[PDB]
């Protein structure tokens, strides 16, 4: 479980690198969405 | 002179007392006289790579030095023939031996030595003329389509001394004599050219006339020129006979350096039955082609030699004045052969174990193609095209073979990361797929089609667009949806050619134009905004399910049966259907 | 000079691959050149690679085909490779081995120079001050090039790096502040290139009329590899002479250095050395050092050299030894972005990841204009933030967007549409680039331009 | 705007083409006449060779040069047929000098069965007994050698220095 | 690397 | 048409200028051929035979 | 049956010669007695190991993973000895079995075997853990039925179309299965659930076959059609109009 089961090769390196970049982009976007939703929440509380 | 064998180590043979031989002079070995080529010299010792299994060879057997290096016979009758890598006329041998087994037949002339030929000398030649040679002095009439000609071997120039009249000759009869120096010289209808040399030319000309194939991927986003350099990840090969059928080519050369035996018998079987029929008179493709044959079991040296003799024939027919389209089944097999020989010689290998000079050899393989002004009195032009093949190994994108090929060829097509759909040959990887003939075909297309430029750019954009999004989508906006299903539609119907079917045997230009134009218009009429222009994707789907089925079934319009006018009228009618469906929303 | 007759050998110990072993050699020198006579009379040349005892070793450029053991002969010039040099080589095209491919004749030797050269005195080094106009908006505005700054151009196969190089050759020149352009030349050297895209270099250089101030070198992919090894050093020697012996600034461009790395691997394999990382020779680093850092400014002179090689990325491996080492030895870098090439932007040069080390001193009040640094910083921040805003609108949706972000999107799209796009036959002086940048900046109010001091806004924004 | 700029740049292209042709003309003139000067030098040397009183001394000297170049026990010499009287005298003069220079003994012979082509301007050829090593000390070869090395001096003396050259080193 | 170095060293004999 | 005339004029002028270069050049030839030939013929005379400096006994 | 035996206890070197004897005998029976034969080789990895022994003993130049270079030629020799010939009856069908070190498709032995033979049938431990008697992962499998199972004269006309549609639907089923582990079941559309159900029923019925069950080709085609019926006709993106209207109703 601690590792994704893939045999080592240069292809594995490239694919894992792409998947890693993707994970960071998705994280960053979801963080941003959460920020906006928090703002709208607080705006409701203010009125 | 005769030396004596000294050692045998697999397909290598170390012999003694062969001082004075060049390292690419040929040699006969043993009492069976197997063909060989030298590799390494040391003192009087020598090293001989053979072209035949070495079983039963005894040490000390005589070796006969032959004065010439490896060579390729040329002349009439080449077209409509099959050879092996060392130019072996297998048809003649099968007739002669009446057996399915290939003996050690090492005395068989590559060209027939008995069939006579209709020589028609040129009218302009004069006896005693001081033209100092040239190239053309004859035309052979023995072919329905491919008007073979007789040329003068290069590096031999001089004044006429005797010319034969028109008439039948056995191709060994001397038909031309040029003394010119106090020493008499005679010429037959057949010459000999070293395999590893390069035939000289007058001047290398550009390539602007386009080459049009039967594949939608190449015709669409990766244009290729007549006579250019291309690489095709063949993992399809029907493109060869498609070009022979449709493309504006004259001589077709195919080399199966390392083809699997079953599929090679397959090509040999199905290929001659195809018919061509330009002028309403059916004619077999076998006349406008010539084949080279090598299964995977043959000795490594033959696999090395096949890829070069193919190009030598291509350059001969380049000088012949016509246009040639050549393609190799798999360069990777040639690279593997080079690996094998290099490892056998006990040298120091480079990265991945490939010998270092792999790249240089691949460069030599290329740089022998393109439009060209030829050497000759009747100033004329010729072309050679080369379509190499790449077999992606487990290391699809890191093997040195793909690297070296990537650094030379002009147009490259690749497949993406290996999809679960193993039968998905028409894949395309945008990371390494490119073409550098975009500029040269602009001036050709501006007077035939100008609409496809924005369409192609939009196709590239949308493909990029889902390529960017699919990552996050695996881990929404209406435009995201519209684009995603549009891209999937493109990938499934515009691409994903079976190749073998009545509906993909060949796709002319107009069918591609209609397909992509309708697809992109369907994309545009929804992508603009939530509304029809500046609802949801589901309501579009439920309304236009039938239309979408028609979009997918566009591919089932056979060009061989249905006329072009019917099919384009159908495309236009379905366009009007889309317009009506979108306007009612 | 060599006052003695040359030697002629007939001994040929053997042949092994692209090498030739000889025996009974009297006082062989390590790097001396030799000629070979064949049975048919064809002439050839090679270099001495390995010497021990009376035995010698020679690699042959033209390839060892047909060489015999008795009929062949050898010749010794008794001297390492030397090249001619002179101002008049401008307007001439060579094949790298000194033979002019053009129809013209052999150049006369004003002097002879050792091909290897010798290093710089570190004390004599001088920090670059001036800069070189490039004719590309991105290169001049986003970044800059001092007279002595060495910057590579990373790219990938299928990208139009040859075309950027050609445009740089056509447009190169010094900025007229208000002692002429005669003090400016270029030495373009392409290595291991296809027949196509090489005649293209020739024709594009000849049509425009650039021949007045360019010395060109072509090495084909099918040529001997040792020629590939030699050629860039030859061109650097010529640039060195023209820039130091004669008071002239020069801008050397090298193309496809990965092919040079491949030839280095070739010679390493020839000499039986154990490969290091990824098969590349372990002494690649020292070699690449020797090729580079032959440029800058020196005491007591006025000439300068500026170095711009081109690298090919092996499938975007940023940790591949070649790009990595070249980065460790060069200042800053420029990228080429594939997504822009898909977007059909003729210059595919990217903005965010690029960086110039010496930009802070390559511009200033004494140079073109005072404003430039502030403009560059402000637009850098604006472009980065605008990319982030496009990423926002990807998910949040325009309906939840502010006016400021709409202006940022406008800035991004117009930047892409107008500024970065150049065109194969368009010229822009640095003043025009600054003016266009100010046109882009004008969209925002004066207050939104935080990065720029109020002074510059007061003069220029109105 | 488009038409005007197109016309102007076309004119510029033609101008550059003309300048290119001018450069090539100049260069080929330069090299034509340097070839002619080399031919004249060859003619002067072919005149000089006839004078025997100095030719004998030069023959002695170049023979000794070849002696110092080869350095093997067994050597043979070759020359022109009518020069046979002088070369043997040169050899007898040469032997003691080599004996005092190297302190080694050498057997020397004269080729009385083969000699140089009539067209050769002069000089000798030395071989081993095995005829595997040889030094071609011909007049033409040395002329070409001196022509090549001294060439920058020829240019400097025939054109004047380049004004742009602000220093030689 | 190790295997190649081994064969190279053995090549001396 | 004016540009065609200008091209003709330019070709005439450039040919003339290349010619002037040529006569100045052959004038230099006439001036210095004797001395360059003299020093060359001097240089192709003296021998001073010399063993290899490294050689030993 | 003529059979050969090389057991684990026997000397290793014998395995070099063992298979060639069987192939020579089979060649004789096929090209001479005109008997249609079926040669079953097994455990080619042991052949590779023996060749490794021989090469390492001789201190020959090694290559990838210490394997000698020339076994590409050697495997070419051992493999292609099959196919009919003109003027003769009988044939040679060759099914060898290759064990697979660890799970490495890119290992040298299976990779080289991939370059020679014209097909491959893959076995996956996943299906074996899911209790499937023929655990055969159809996705990586491939053969040259490419023009053998036409249908004109052969079994039936629809063969290629149904095969292709099942293949594509199975691929999409695996894709949606992968997407399922990312986001919960609630996020799936109706078509996604349909794909999941089709996948499940597919391995439960098509792949899962009991031992000794001799299914006929027509039976399997009918089973395939019944599996097709799960979707409506409009998702039959690959089947042409004619067959679709012929059989789907």
């Amino acid at each position: 479980k601690d590792r994704i089961e893939i045999f080592p090769s240069r292809m594995a390196q490239t694919i894992m690198k792409a998947r890693l970049k993707g994970a960071q982009t998705g994280r960053n976007l979801l963080k941003k969405k959460s920020d906006a939703l928090t703002l709208r929440f607080r705006q409701i509380l203010k009125k | 002179t005769f030396g004596y064998v000294h050692g045998v180590s697999g397909p290598v043979v170390t012999a003694c007392d062969m001082a004075g031989a060049a390292m690419y002079e040929l040699v006969r070995v043993g009492h069976s006289e197997l063909v060989g080529e030298i590799i390494r010299l040391e003192g009087d010792m020598a090293t001989i790579q053979v072209y035949e299994e070495t079983s039963g060879v005894s040490v000390g057997d005589p070796v006969l030095r032959t004065g010439k290096p490896l060579s390729v016979e040329l002349g009439p009758g080449i077209m409509g023939a099959i050879f092996d890598g060392i130019q072996r006329p297998l048809s003649d041998i099968s007739s002669q031996t009446q057996s399915i087994y290939i003996p050690r037949g090492v005395n068989v002339s590559a060209l027939s030595r008995d069939i006579k030929w209709e020589f028609i000398p040129s009218k302009n030649l004069r006896v005693g003329s001081h033209i100092t040679g040239g190239d053309i002095y004859g035309i052979v009439n023995e072919n329905s389509l491919i008007k073979h000609k007789i040329m003068l071997p290069p590096r031999n120039r001089g004044s006429v001394t005797y010319i034969a009249p028109p008439g039948n000759y056995d191709a060994s009869d001397v038909v031309l004599e040029l003394e010119f120096e106090g020493v008499k010289e005679k010429f037959s209808m057949v010459q000999v050219w070293p395999v590893r040399q390069v035939r000289p030319v007058t001047e290398k000309l550009p390539a602007n006339h386009p080459l049009l194939t039967g594949q939608r991927v190449l015709d669409a986003l990766f244009p290729c020129v007549q006579g250019g350099t291309t690489a095709i990840p063949g993992a399809k090969t029907v493109i060869s006979q498609s070009l022979s059928k449709y493309s504006n080519s004259d001589v077709i050369i195919y080399v199966g350096c390392g083809e699997r035996g079953n599929e090679m018998s397959e090509v040999l079987r199905d290929f001659p039955e195809l018919t061509m029929e330009v002028d309403g008179k059916v004619e077999s493709i076998m006349k406008r082609t010539a084949l080279v044959a090598n299964t995977s079991n043959m000795p490594v040296a033959a696999r090395e030699a096949s890829i070069y003799t193919g190009i030598t024939l291509s350059e001969y027919f380049r000088d012949m004045g016509y246009h040639v389209s050549m393609m190799a089944d798999s360069t990777s097999r040639w690279a593997e052969a080079l690996r094998e020989i290099s490892g056998r010689l006990a040298e120091m290998p480079a990265d991945s174990g490939y010998p270092a000079y792999l790249g240089a050899r691949l460069a030599s393989f290329y740089e022998r193609a393109g439009r060209v002004k030829c050497l000759g009195n009747p100033e004329r032009e010729g072309s050679v095209s080369i379509v190499g093949a790449v077999s992606p190994p487990g290391g699809d994108f890191s093997d040195p073979v793909t690297s070296a090929t990537l650094g030379i060829v002009q147009v490259f097509w690749g497949l993406d990361k290996k999809l679960a759909q193993r039968k998905h040959f028409p894949s395309v990887n945008w990371l390494i797929s490119y073409s550098k003939y975009m500029r040269a075909l602009d001036e050709y297309y501006d007077k035939h089609f100008t609409e496809f430029v924005p369409l192609r750019t939009k196709a590239k954009e949308i493909l990029q667009e889902e390529e960017d999004l699919a990552e996050i989508v695996q881990l929404l906006a209406e435009t995201d949806k519209i684009t995603l299903e549009v891209a999937k539609l493109i990938k499934d119907d515009f691409l994903q050619q079976n190749g073998y079917t009545p509906y993909d045997r060949f796709c002319p230009f107009y069918k591609t134009v209609g397909m992509l134009s309708n697809m992109i218009s369907f994309y545009d009429m929804a992508r603009r905004a939530v509304e029809t222009t500046a609802i949801t994707w589901s309501i579009i789907r439920e309304h236009m399910g039938e239309i979408l089925y028609k979009l997918s079934s566009m591919k089932f319009k056979d060009p061989v049966k249905d006329g072009e006018a019917k099919i384009k009228a159908d495309y236009a009618q379905l366009l009007e259907d889309m317009q009506n469906a979108f306007r009612s929303l | 000079y060599l006052s003695q007759p040359r030697l002629t050998y007939k001994t040929v110990s053997g042949v092994n691959g692209p090498l030739v072993i000889l025996d009974h050699v009297k006082f062989p020198r390590y790097a001396e050149i030799v000629h070979l006579t064949l049975p048919d009379g064809t002439k050839r040349s090679g270099q001495v690679l390995e010497v021990s005892g009376s035995k010698a070793v020679v690699q042959v450029f033209e390839g060892t085909s047909g060489i015999d053991a008795k009929k062949t002969s050898c010749e010794f010039t008794g001297d390492i490779l030397r090249t001619p040099v002179s101002e008049d080589m401008l307007g001439r095209v060579f094949n790298g081995s000194g033979k002019p491919i053009d129809r013209g004749p052999v150049v006369l030797a004003e002097d002879f120079l050792d091909i290897m050269g010798q290093p710089i005195n570190p004390q004599c080094r001088i920090y670059p001050e001036e800069m070189i106009q490039t004719g590309i908006s991105a290169i001049d505005g986003m970044n800059s090039i001092a007279r002595g700054q060495k910057i590579p151009i990373f790219s990938a196969a299928g990208l139009p790096h040859n075309e950027i190089a050609a445009q740089i050759c056509r447009q190169a020149g010094l900025v007229k502040k208000s002692y002429s352009e005669e003090n400016f030349a270029i030495v373009f050297a392409a290595m291991g290139v296809n027949m196509e895209t090489a005649r293209f270099f020739k024709s594009d250089f000849e049509e425009n009329g650039s021949m007045d101030n360019v010395c060109l070198f072509l090495n084909l992919a099918n040529d001997p590899t040792i020629e590939r090894i030699i050629t860039p050093r030859l061109a650097l020697t010529t640039a060195e002479f023209l820039a130091y012996q004669c008071e002239k600034h020069v801008l050397v461009i090298l193309t496809d250095m990965s092919s040079y790395a491949e030839a280095l691997r070739e010679v390493s394999a020839a000499r039986e050395e154990v490969p290091g990382r990824r098969g590349f020779p372990g002494y690649m680093y020292t070699d690449l050092a020797t090729i580079y850092e032959r440029a800058g400014r020196v005491e007591g002179r006025n000439g300068s050299i500026t170095q711009i090689p081109i690298l090919t990325m092996p499938n975007d491996d940023i940790t591949h030894p070649i790009p990595d080492l070249t980065g460790y030895i060069t200042e800053g870098q420029i990228y080429v972005d594939r997504q822009l090439h898909n977007r059909q932007i003729y210059p595919p040069i990217n903005v965010l990841p690029s960086l110039s080390r010496l930009m802070k001193s390559a511009i200033g009040e004494g140079m073109t204009r005072k404003d430039h640094a502030d403009v560059s910083n402000q637009l850098y921040a604006c472009y980065a933030i605008g990319k982030d805003v496009q990423a926002m609108k990807a998910v949040v949706g325009e309906e939840a967007l502010t006016s400021d972000d709409l202006l940022y999107l406008e800035f991004l799209q117009k930047f892409e549409k107008n500024f970065i796009t150049q065109g194969p036959y368009e010229n822009r002086t640095v003043y025009e680039t600054l003016d266009i940048g100010w046109q882009l900046l004008r969209i925002f109010p004066k207050e939104m331009l935080k990065r720029i001091p109020q002074s510059t806004l007061s003069e220029f924004y109105p | 705007e488009k038409k005007e700029k197109q016309i102007e740049q076309q004119k510029k292209i033609q101008m550059s083409n003309l300048m290119n042709q001018a450069r090539l003309k100049v260069l080929r003139a330069r090299d034509d006449l340097i070839t002619d000067l080399l031919n004249e030098a060859k003619q002067r040397l072919s005149k000089v060779v006839k004078d025997t009183t100095r030719y004998q001394v030069l023959l002695d000297g170049l023979v000794l040069q070849g002696l110092y170049q080869l350095l093997e026990p067994r050597m043979i010499v070759r020359c022109r047929k009518q020069d046979f009287p002088l070369v043997k005298a040169a050899v007898q003069k040469a032997i003691p000098m080599y004996k005092i220079a190297t302190k080694k003994d050498v057997d020397v012979q004269i080729d009385q069965e083969a000699y140089l082509p009539e067209e050769i301007a002069g000089g000798v050829e030395i071989y081993n007994g095995d005829r595997k090593i040889k030094v071609s000390n011909t007049l033409e070869s040395r002329l070409d050698l001196i022509a090549q090395q001294m060439m920058p001096e020829v240019r400097g003396a025939l054109f004047g220095a380049n004004a742009n050259r602000k220093f030689l080193d | 690397f190790y295997r190649l170095k081994k064969i190279q060293e053995k090549k001396k004999i | 048409q004016a540009a065609m005339g200008s091209q003709g004029n330019l070709s005439a002028e450039v040919e003339q200028a290349t010619r002037r270069q040529v006569q100045g050049m052959q004038s230099s030839q006439q001036r210095n051929r004797e001395r360059v030939l003299a020093q060359l013929l001097g240089m192709v005379c003296e021998v001073r035979p010399q063993v290899h400096p490294n050689y030993r006994v």
